[PDB]
């Protein structure tokens, strides 16, 4: 401005204002503060225009793309653009952010908190969670069924580490499994304190065939059948982490009245949360 | 020394309507100056009053 | 702005013959090397001649403009860093008044030359019309109490905010705003008031200065859009 | 701290109420007379050259 | 580097070389005149230039009323007024060093405090 | 002589490259070759000067037992590592007929600057056989391994026949690769041929895409 | 409250001598540029973080 | 706030952009008129009073 | 960098001096042409040593007399680890042998270099005039088209310090320092293939460079990249599928298809839409 030195470097030259709204701005600080305001004014006329000719840009390029009743995405030719919606075939709508207990943590907290042993004394099964617990030490039948879980949940940690390598435990998926172990200690009443009488054997057979009702391909041929078992890899994942037999019997005490209902919901949550066919 | 900034508005002009009826007045006696001249060869050779 | 004006040209020979007669040598006779740091004179951006004083020749121009001689709109710029004189005299140009500062050794320091016995006819003059002789602004344009500047020639100039304390050689309220005396002694120029950068529609809103500046633009636009009276018939 | 007022309707009737020696050889100068200046043109001539243009002798 | 025009038309010379006795000479392109060059440098091209850092000091500098006054001192006269700026060079590289000029003396000195 | 160890060091990094790029193609490659030491690759391919031999680098891979089985119609494959940068006609000419000489299914051409054109006009020369020009320095760092590329699986004709009919589509309504692009000519597909791109999903851990080249 | 206006107020008035200090080194030709960067980018950057600071 | 002191004092306010007018100088005015100091007032509910 | 010396520091100065572009433009302050008429005895008292130094240690009757001398900056050849003997032999293989170069050592107070152009057994009697004009169009050439060291297309390299999760050998996620290099320009083939960098986690912000050098594919992931990066770079967040489907139609027809009317537009999806 014409009211200071030549090659003045200082705040207050080149635009610091340094009072507030409530004590006001000097002429110096008043013409700087006005020339940043007409900035954001060019600014936000200008955007206006160009987002305006973007958002019709990318309308016009995806109108004709829709979800058809074999899940696949296709345009108005028909050309395959997925094959299947958002790689795993739900809907938006229906998607909540959730944590897989199996990817983070240490080795230690993992074994701590997933295997299950019966034979030795180091990782061994309260006989208090369960009404069994006194017959169930001893069991090779029931350890085998263990430790087919325990190599699985290795399996998926090893997975989700190589698919996800920041590391980070928190993403989104369809079905809130949390929501619902919660409904079920309150609907149904669990004492948090009598054992329960699920079984070692009703937990593992349950939630291995909860996986396979989880359909979103209905195919009967070999190449639909691998896809529908690929869709839900990352969710099964989140299934056996959360469903698994200490953390039934030791975190949720989940009675079998209760298990039963929380399969259900799953199945029932998860096939409602499939994409709709006919969705632009 | 830096390239001249085209913002200046010291090398900014502004027309008002002096210069903007002088600018049309010049342009239209022109044509009129022009029409003139343009009878005078048509009244000398059509030999018109 | 409020103050600000457009000057409406004038014929720029007198200024040329002008030049010539107080030492402005003819461009025809000019050998660079023969007088490396003689100031070059434009006028209209019509190199007319180099003169070897630049200094007499500018105290002797602005002399004329302050007291009428020349047009007060005729702007004229010293770039003494690139040894350049350039008069200006077309029109077009956007120019607004502002106070002359000069020396007056009386007080030691540099202060405005319109004082309290000036201010005092003015008002004398504003109130006798609702008869002592008539002071009006073209009095004080003619006096040399006040100087007509455009952008041009707001670039070599140093002009001073406020008369309260820029220009006095140099508890605090807390609510008072944080003012910068900028402590310069070389003023040239003093503005009439500050607040007379705005235009009209930006003039009605009460404490703009307390306001974001994207809100001051809206209110603009709003004030113009107002029921009220626009004309008594 | 201030007057938060612009004071008007009497600051109006306020202000309305108080209202040398000869070392010198000096040659006289006379004009040429016209009777020989008529029909006759006196031009300047300027050599453009770095050197001593002479064409009396060069 | 210094140019040489030439005496007997003003032209610029142009350098050439005599084997006879492997010399440097400096020779007009159109009146053939020659002159032996009093230095053997013909070219220079400066990629970092400090030419222009003072650019426009004139003995009225301090009449200037834009630009700043400071207190340090000159040494060579020993005043305290003066009037400083910033290089005159607008290439983006150069260093925000003050150039500082006496109104007493036109004497012309720096801060920097790294090479001077 | 630093820029006699660099020129081995990129060598010997694209030798290694290139014996990956015969293993995935489906031919018998042992990983101990793949993994030759820079010390045994200097103690095999060099001289008592220091500077390799290419011709000696040339080698002949042959399809292993799971490639017939999926692909009962591949032949022999021979890479050819050229001596001199410029390749000119006359060893074009004389590595086209090597090939043709001895029924060679697939000839790899590897070059050190460049191929004039008039070598490469005829390297479409020799039908049914397949030849392949690639550039030394392309091959010094192997594309694939990179994090972003997915893994790519050619279909057989039987998998290509399944594919279309249970998702009932044309080969014209499948995303299309181009014959150009760098995975492409990694695997040396042919007009028709159907890739299965199993790559790594956010939203569903594993997703499996098909591409047809064009 | 007139105690906290105290505290900004000097919160400013020590950012503005910090801006000074960086200034005079400047002027003096003792500050080096951050890699990748000029003296007067490096310099302007060195005020804009200090400046803004003092507003949070 | 300062309208509230204009209107009680029957004068015209200063709002020029930039004056000596503070906040806390209008403040002070409203206090000496029986008001609270930064406008504030205790207001009853229409409704229910 | 490489993964054995992620968190050293001294590698990754070797490898981004490896891949920086620098020319001698950057490293000279003036380039002077001068006429000695001997290529034995000197005129400037500086360099009257270093003649007598490598004359004496040690052809050179056909050497033109005019003189092309460089003036170079020492503390622009330490800012980037350089030495006199690299930059020397630079300019000697830049012309094979038509040229002969004397470079002064580190320890001498001002860094120069002597060049001086060799004549052929032909003697040629035109080429007096223009032989000045011939060391000009030599120096500046010299200047603008030597590669010292590094990638063609490299403006500039700035390390930076970046945070990695990986898992710990307890198996927890434990966050460690890594020396990464950041680039102004764009020469993914020939910046790939440089020793001691990571070839398999090298990324590019052009995802054209992505698809031409690693695939569709690639050029895929990368070009959700960037729409993700943009996005989320105001901190608005959208779905994934969103972005994939976007995506995939940009890369649906095997290349990048602008969303453009030179795109989408030109595919063959009826007239009337
Ligand atoms: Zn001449
Ligand atoms: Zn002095």
């Amino acid at each position: 401005l014409p009211h200071f030195s030549k090659d003045d470097y200082s705040p207050e030259s080149k635009g610091f204002v340094e009072n507030s709204y409530l004590r006001g701005l000097t002429p110096q600080e008043f013409f700087f503060h006005a020339m940043g305001g007409r900035e954001g004014l060019i600014d936000t006329a200008v955007k206006t225009a160009e987002t305006g000719y973007i958002q019709r840009r990318l309308v016009k390029a995806l109108e004709d793309i829709m979800v058809h009743y074999d899940n696949t995405t296709r345009n108005s030719l028909g050309n395959v653009i997925q094959f299947i919606y958002g790689e795993d075939g739900m809907d938006a709508a229906h998607i909540e952010k959730q944590s897989l207990d199996t990817i983070g943590g240490s080795d230690a907290a993992f074994e701590k908190r997933y295997r299950v042993d019966l034979l030795n004394t180091d990782h061994t099964l309260d006989p208090s969670l369960l009404e069994s617990g006194s017959e169930i030490l001893g069991d090779l039948k029931l350890q085998v069924l263990l430790d087919e879980e325990y190599k699985q949940l290795v399996k998926d940690r090893k997975f989700l580490r190589e698919v996800f390598v920041d590391g980070e435990a928190n993403w989104p998926l369809p079905v809130n499994i949390r929501r619902i172990i919660q409904n079920a200690q309150q609907t149904f009443h669990i004492d948090h304190t009598k054992p329960s009488d699920l079984t070692i054997k009703d937990i593992v057979l349950g939630v291995k065939d909860l996986q396979e009702n989880l359909l979103v391909l209905r195919g009967k041929n070999e190449i639909i059948q691998n896809a529908q078992r690929d869709a839900v890899t990352l969710f099964c994942c989140l299934l056996r982490s959360r469903l698994a037999t200490r953390r039934v019997l030791q975190e949720y005490r989940l009675t079998k009245q209760a298990f039963d209902w929380v399969l259900s919901n799953i199945e029932a949550q998860f096939l409602r949360s499939v994409v709709h066919p006919g969705e632009m | 020394k830096d390239q001249d900034d085209r913002d200046h508005f010291g090398k900014k002009r502004l027309d008002l309507a002096g210069p903007l009826l002088a600018q049309l007045f010049k342009t239209l006696f022109k044509k009129l100056t022009k029409d003139i001249f343009r009878y005078m060869q048509r009244t000398v050779e059509e030999a018109h009053d | 702005s409020l103050m600000s004006c457009i000057s409406v040209g004038t014929d720029p020979m007198p200024i040329i013959t002008f030049l010539s007669e107080w030492g402005m040598e003819p461009l025809e006779d000019y050998v660079p090397h023969q007088s490396p740091d003689a100031t070059r004179v434009f006028v209209n951006g019509v190199w007319h001649g180099v003169h070897r004083n630049p200094a007499r020749l500018m105290e002797t121009l602005r002399t004329l403009r302050r007291k009428g001689d020349i047009n007060p709109e005729v702007s004229m710029i010293r770039d003494i860093r690139e040894k350049e004189l350039k008069i200006f005299t077309d029109a077009g140009r956007v120019y607004r008044p502002l106070f002359i500062v000069e020396d007056d050794e009386s007080l030691g320091h540099k202060e405005l030359k319109v004082r309290k016995g000036h201010i005092a006819k003015l008002m004398a003059t504003e109130y006798q019309d609702i008869d002592v002789e008539e002071y009006t602004w073209s009095s004080l344009l003619n006096e040399g109490l006040v100087e007509y500047i455009d952008a041009e020639e707001e670039e070599s100039i140093l002009i001073a905010m406020q008369p309260e304390d820029l220009e006095p050689a140099e508890d605090v309220d807390p609510a008072k705003r944080i003012r910068v005396s900028h402590h310069a002694t070389t003023f040239t120029h003093c503005e009439i008031h500050p607040s007379m950068i705005l235009g009209v529609a930006a003039s009605i809103i009460p404490f703009p200065d307390h306001n974001q500046s994207p809100r001051n633009t809206y209110q603009s636009a709003m004030g113009k859009q107002a029921m009220g009276v626009f004309l008594t018939n | 701290n201030a007057s938060p007022f612009i004071k008007r309707d009497r600051m109006r009737r306020n202000f309305l109420r108080m209202r040398d020696p000869n070392e010198y050889n000096e040659f006289p100068l006379r004009a040429i007379p016209k009777e020989d200046l008529e029909n006759m043109r006196t031009h300047l001539l300027k050599f453009q050259s770095k050197k001593k243009i002479n064409p009396v002798t060069d | 580097t210094t140019f040489r025009f030439c005496r007997d038309c003003n032209n610029m010379l142009y350098p050439r070389e005599d084997k006879e006795n492997n010399r440097l000479l400096f020779e007009c392109r159109t009146c053939s005149y020659v002159e032996e060059a009093g230095s053997p440098l013909v070219y220079r091209h400066e990629l970092i230039t400090n030419i222009g850092e003072t650019a426009g000091v004139v003995q009225d500098i301090g009449s200037d009323p834009t630009l700043p006054r400071s207190d340090r001192e000159c040494p060579k006269c020993h005043s305290r007024e003066n009037v400083f700026f910033q290089s005159q060079q607008r290439r983006k590289d150069t260093s925000m060093v003050l150039f500082f000029v006496c109104l007493s003396c036109s004497h012309i000195f720096t801060s920097d405090q790294k090479n001077k | 002589d630093q820029e006699n160890e660099r020129n081995i060091s990129r060598l010997w990094r694209a030798f290694r490259t290139v014996k990956e790029m015969v293993k995935d193609r489906g031919y018998f490659i042992t990983q101990e070759e793949v993994e030759l030491p820079l010390e045994d690759f200097k103690a095999k391919y060099c001289d008592s000067m220091g500077r390799p031999q290419r011709k000696m680098m040339s080698f002949q891979a042959n399809p292993t037992e799971e490639s017939i089985s999926k692909f009962p119609d591949m032949g022999s494959l021979w890479v050819e590592f050229c001596d001199e940068p410029s390749v000119g006609v006359k060893t074009m000419k004389t590595f086209v007929i090597h090939i043709q000489e001895k029924n060679f299914q697939t000839g790899i051409f590897v070059y050190q600057n460049n191929i004039t054109p008039s070598a490469m006009k005829l390297v479409p020369s020799i039908p049914p056989a397949t030849i392949e020009t690639f550039n030394e320095a392309a091959l010094v760092v192997n594309i694939t391994h990179h994090e972003l590329v997915p893994k790519h699986i050619r279909l057989s004709s039987d998998e290509k026949r399944e594919l279309l009919k249970r998702y009932r589509l044309k080969e014209s309504q499948l995303p299309r690769i181009q014959r150009a692009d760098p995975v492409a000519l990694y695997l040396g597909l042919k007009r028709g041929e159907v890739v299965k791109i199993i790559r790594k999903s956010e939203t569903s851990g594993r997703y499996a895409s098909y591409r047809i080249c064009m | 409250d007139g105690p906290t206006m105290r505290e900004i107020t000097e919160t400013i008035a020590e950012a503005k001598k910090k801006v000074l200090d960086v200034t005079k080194e400047a002027q003096a030709n003792l500050l080096t540029a951050k890699h990748g960067m000029t003296l007067r980018e490096s310099f302007e950057d060195n005020v804009v973080r200090f400046l803004n600071e003092a507003r949070d | 706030l300062l309208s509230k002191v204009a209107a009680l004092s029957g004068n015209e306010g200063d709002a020029s952009p930039f004056t000596d007018i503070t906040v806390e100088g209008i403040s002070k005015l409203l206090r000496e008129h029986g008001y609270q100091s930064r406008g504030f007032e205790v207001m009853y509910n229409g409704h229910t009073g | 960098l490489e993964p054995g010396h992620a968190a050293d520091q001294e590698q990754a100065k070797l490898i981004r001096s490896a891949i920086e572009h620098t020319t001698l433009k950057s490293v000279t302050i003036a380039s002077e042409i001068y006429y000695d008429p001997d290529p034995r005895s000197t005129v400037i008292p500086e360099d009257e040593e270093i003649i007598q130094l490598h004359f004496s240690l040690l052809s050179f009757d056909q050497q033109s007399p005019w003189l092309l001398r460089l003036e170079l900056d020492r503390a622009a050849m330490n800012d980037k680890d350089l030495t006199m003997g690299q930059v020397g032999e630079r300019i000697k293989q830049t012309f094979k042998n038509d040229l002969f170069v004397i470079w002064s050592e580190d320890n001498d107070e001002k860094l120069i270099i002597r060049c001086r152009v060799v004549r052929p057994k032909s003697l040629d009697a035109e080429t007096e005039a223009e032989e000045d004009h011939m060391l000009k169009k030599i120096e500046n050439t010299m200047l603008e088209n030597i590669t010292l060291r590094g990638v063609e297309n490299i403006e500039r390299v700035v390390m930076m310090k970046y945070d990695r999760k990986v898992p710990s050998p307890t198996g927890e996620y434990v966050k460690e320092p890594e020396w990464v290099l950041e680039t102004d320009g764009v020469n993914l083939s020939e910046v790939m293939t440089v020793p001691g960098i990571d070839p398999t986690r090298i990324y590019t912000n052009s995802f054209i460079d992505i698809m031409e050098v690693l695939g569709i594919e690639a050029g895929r992931a990368a070009l959700y990249k960037e729409v993700y990066n943009v996005i989320a770079s105001d901190g608005s967040y959208v779905n994934y599928r969103h972005m994939a489907l976007l995506v995939d139609v940009m890369t649906t027809q095997g290349g990048l298809t602008s969303v453009t009317r030179h795109g989408f537009n030109r595919s063959n999806t009826g007239a009337l839409m």
